[PDB]
């Protein structure tokens, strides 16, 4: 950890104070799964959505910026597993839903494959036209879309 | 170590498709070096080429084979997921096939009748819920006794399968496209061992094959409807000459070859309607030059009338509209192609409110459509919807899963943004 | 290096004609049309060469006696046996002759393969000199458009 | 010419209704308002 590891007590000296799972003076491949992988992952994740649900929900606002800037970090860490969509509520209000993204998935988005049916699907869908349609076939293509990233994800 | 090799083949289908190809260009390649003296292959100072095409026959039925199981492995499991998913919406919505019955028209339907009584009727629509939903919203209409009648649910052998669902996918595989052109592909590659030209059928396959070959031959399919009826105009035009120059001028069609060779004409209908549609329409000047002028005849401004006619109205206006059609087709593809890049720029997917409202902001309308109405992000919220258990979703995500499981779509938003109802500014 | 060998043969500096392609403003819009879809160009041609192969293969397997080129009777029997003479033959005339390969080979007047043979030049000319060409100019016409 | 006219055709009857012109852009508010304004409101098929 001489990249991007400070040396201080509080951040070098703390893995070192953690790593007292084995008496052999050595590392073992449970230390590195034990903790920091199943934690640390969805909580640090919800923290995300509700700072960043802060954010948008209270824009301008004079301490709620120095909290996001500060946690810069996270933030930085989940944008790629952070879904911002917009969907007509109970209430008949927009109402923003935040979900979590798997990475298997968003590998497989980016194959050619994927991008080539998309275009044809919007190709097809301009061409013909439509608007009570227009959702259903959207509707179709992402279903038909999601079992074929599916079926390729058992390799 | 099945699974695992049937997973290989699946994963590798355009490369080995590819290699195909490859296989067939050489085998050509060294077809082309053929000669007769019976159809012995002669070699440029060499003795090597006796073996490499029956190697290279045998490479290319083994690829074949495995294109075809790949295919089968991986594409196969699409055709089944669409067909599962229409026939259990048509039952759960319209029930069709219990208040419609459709007649003996519509034989997709009636193949899709011997899937209702399979045991695992949704394979792969992973909704296994529809047999309760159907029969809770039609229990109380059609009985309880029929629809669970027409439903019908009641390592070293494994003969514990259902045996009628096997029976309907190998049907409905059959009739695909794909699968009957691979099956083609198949038969043609077996039959190049018995004789060795019919590896030549193969180079078809470039068609389909390069992406930018197709949209060079989509130019002649857009408008392929019309072809064959100017091809038929054509052929009742010629019909019709052909009937004014019996009737009138039959003592012109004489082939006599210098003089003293007996007299061969075209008498019958037939002989003259093969020799107009073989000669006149590809002489490249009508019918007149393989004719002998009328010099010096009564009929002689009859005669030039018709030539100058025939020419007229078939070498001149018949090809140009055949031109003029492929000439349509490639100008209709670049203007969908423009209308389809321009509706893009101009206005978002999802509620298309357009990018005038957007510009306010700097870089506003990008913005809109990169974080707010994103295609990713509602497939990937529907993804992540479809694999959660029903205990865990939130008060949105049931809302959102009740409507789409009532599909209704009222949740999608149409002219009404974030920015739009929500301002930044109260008001 | 043009300029150069000009003096060795005086002939070499005809190549020097070609610098009115990018030296005239008017003439470059001329020769884009051509180089505009000049990947397609390519394509098509290809194609047409396979084409042309494919028809090759049919006449060789099955009217290889019509393509004898005898003249005037009492001359030595001058034919195309082999594959790569009657591709050359097929490449050389008949997409050139302005009507497809039956102009250049005797007409089937009585054959029990006649029927064969006339649907054969039929298909061959539709195929080759119509729509093949008329494919080439819609790809100029298309990037003038 | 005969393409363009079909493409000018359907533009214009797909981009303002029949009768009074307004456009679909202030219809855009509601929810799918053009098509339930030509179905219901402005309707050939009505006024005959
Ligand atoms: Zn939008
Ligand atoms: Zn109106």
């Amino acid at each position: 950890m001489e990249s991007h590891k400070h040396y201080t007590q509080s951040e070098t000296e703390f893995l070192l104070s953690c790593a007292e799972t084995d008496e052999n003076e050595t590392l073992d491949y449970e230390e590195f799964v034990k903790r920091f992988h199943e934690p640390a992952k969805d909580i640090g994740f919800n923290v995300a959505v509700l700072l960043t649900n802060l954010s948008e929900h209270m824009p301008n606002d004079t301490r709620l910026q120095t909290f996001l800037e500060l946690a810069e970090s996270v933030l930085n860490y989940f944008q790629p597993f952070l879904g911002r969509i917009e969907i007509m509520g109970s209430a008949k209000r927009i109402e923003r839903v935040y979900f979590e993204i798997s990475e298997s998935s968003r590998t497989q988005w980016e194959k050619p494959q994927v991008k080539e049916s998309k275009r044809q699907f919007i190709f097809d869908v301009v061409n013909e036209g439509g608007e009570k349609e227009k959702m259903e076939l959207f509707v179709n293509f992402c279903e038909d879309t999601i079992f074929e990233m599916q079926l390729a994800a058992q390799i | 170590y099945q699974q695992k090799l049937l997973n290989y083949f699946a994963r590798n289908f355009y490369n080995m498709r590819m290699l195909a190809l490859f296989v067939a260009f050489a085998i050509n390649f060294i077809l082309l070096f053929y000669k007769v003296s019976v159809h012995y292959v002669l070699e440029e100072s060499s003795g090597y080429m006796e073996p490499t095409l029956r190697i290279l026959a045998i490479l290319h039925t083994i690829i074949s084979f495995f294109c075809i199981i790949g295919y089968y492995c991986l594409k196969v499991p699409l055709v089944i997921f669409k067909r599962e998913k229409e026939v259990a919406r048509k039952l759960e919505f319209d029930g069709l096939y219990i208040t419609e019955q459709p007649s003996e028209d519509d034989i997709k339907g009636q193949w899709d009748r011997l899937v209702i009584n399979t045991q695992s009727f949704p394979n792969n629509y992973w909704d296994k819920f529809v047999k309760r939903k159907v029969m809770d919203k039609y229990g109380e209409f059609y009985g309880r006794d029929r629809i669970s009648e027409l439903l019908g649910m009641d390592s070293a052998v494994l003969n514990s399968i259902d045996v009628k669902y096997q029976m309907w996918k190998l049907g409905v595989v059959f009739t695909d496209n794909s699968f009957l052109y691979l099956a083609w592909y198949m038969t043609m590659s077996v039959l190049g061992h018995y004789n060795n030209f019919f590896f030549a059928a193969h180079l078809l396959d470039i068609a389909m094959g390069f992406k930018t070959l197709r949209t060079i031959l989509s130019s002649v399919t857009h408008n392929g409807k019309q072809l064959v009826l100017t091809v038929g105009l054509l052929a009742v035009v010629v019909y019709l000459y052909t009937v004014v120059a019996f009737n009138f001028f039959r003592k012109f069609y004489n082939k006599s070859e210098d003089g003293d060779t007996p007299d061969m004409k075209c008498d019958d209908m037939l002989t003259c309607y093969m020799f107009h549609m073989y000669v006149g329409v590809r002489a490249g000047g009508g019918i007149g030059d393989e004719i002998e002028d009328p010099a010096g005849d009564e009929y002689e401004i009859y005669r030039i009338i018709f030539d100058i006619t025939f020419f007229f109205f078939v070498i001149v206006i018949l090809l140009a509209i055949i031109q003029g059609l492929i000439i349509d087709a490639f100008g209709e593809l670049r203007d969908q192609q423009e209308q389809v890049k321009e509706d893009m720029e101009t206005k978002c997917f999802i509620c298309g409110i357009g990018n005038d409202y957007f510009d306010t902001v700097p870089h506003g309308f990008e913005t809109h459509t990169l974080q707010e109405h994103n295609l990713a992000n509602y497939l990937f919220f529907l993804m992540y919807l479809i694999n959660k258990d029903e205990t865990e979703h939130t008060g949105q995500e049931s809302y959102v899963w009740k409507m789409y499981q009532e599909r209704c779509w009222e949740f999608f938003p149409a002219g009404d943004c974030f920015r739009k109802q929500y301002e930044d500014q109260l008001n």
